[PDB]
């Protein structure tokens, strides 16, 4: 049911779009956000990802990419971006949890294969499993 | 791996309007009138045309919009998109 915490980071991304005009609002966008969230913050720490480049990289790659809206149709999210949340979703649900954390999320969009946030991801290193075992098992520290 | 950018392409058919696929280039790809009629020409004169290049993801949604518009207008209006 995304815990509190989501929301905001869901609520900020969006304004993120919004607030550059921005046609789209991407999984890019969602990860960038991700950043900010604890539950996600802490996973990506734990898996020792330089938060300063990882945020340089999806800030740059947003500016570049992101068709704006002309001045003569609000933001709308990408169909990545449907697929990530609803995924994230569905899992919780059928794993049997009440809420949908950041690290669902992040969790999440790895299966996007073709999205700039995957790639970033495992340009960092960081793989789908690394994730997985820091939030199931303990802070399961990539070393 | 970095993920491929996309052609957004528009392709001919004898039933749409040339004025509906003007609203389109303005609409979805941000035209002004100049560019976007000598685009729609060049779909009508060579078949199809590449409209624009994006990113997997936008391309991706940008496709199914442009069709779902075009549906929604009674029109045949295809818009498709190839790697590269
Ligand atoms: N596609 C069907 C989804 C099935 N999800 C099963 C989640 C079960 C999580 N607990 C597994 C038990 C671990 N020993």
């Amino acid at each position: 049911m995304l815990n509190q915490e989501l929301e905001l980071s869901l609520n900020m991304a969006f304004a993120r779009a919004r607030e550059h005009r921005h046609e789209f609002m991407t999984v890019e966008h969602l990860l960038l956000a991700l950043l900010s969230n604890p539950s996600a913050r802490e996973a990506l720490e734990a898996c020792s990802v330089d938060l300063v480049a990882l945020r340089q990289e999806l800030e740059a790659f947003i500016e570049q990419t992101t068709p704006v809206l002309p001045a003569s149709r609000d933001t709308q999210p990408t169909l990545s971006f449907q697929r990530v949340l609803q995924r994230a979703v569905f899992h919780v649900q059928s794993s049997g949890r009440n809420e949908v954390t950041g690290a669902n999320v992040l969790v999440a969009i790895f299966s996007e294969q073709e999205s700039q946030a995957a790639y970033l991801l495992r340009k960092h290193e960081v793989s789908r499993l690394d994730v997985v075992n820091f939030i199931s098992h303990g802070t399961r520290k990539d070393e | 791996k970095p993920p491929s950018m996309y052609k957004v392409i528009l392709v001919n058919d004898d039933y749409t309007p040339m004025e509906f696929v003007i609203d389109v280039l303005q609409k979805f790809f941000s035209y002004d009138v100049e560019r976007a009629t000598q685009l729609m020409l060049a779909v009508a004169y060579q078949g199809k045309a590449i409209c624009g290049v994006f990113t997997a993801e936008v391309a991706e949604t940008k496709v199914a919009m442009v069709n779902k518009y075009a549906r929604e207008n009674e029109h045949p209006l295809l818009c498709t998109l190839e790697k590269a």
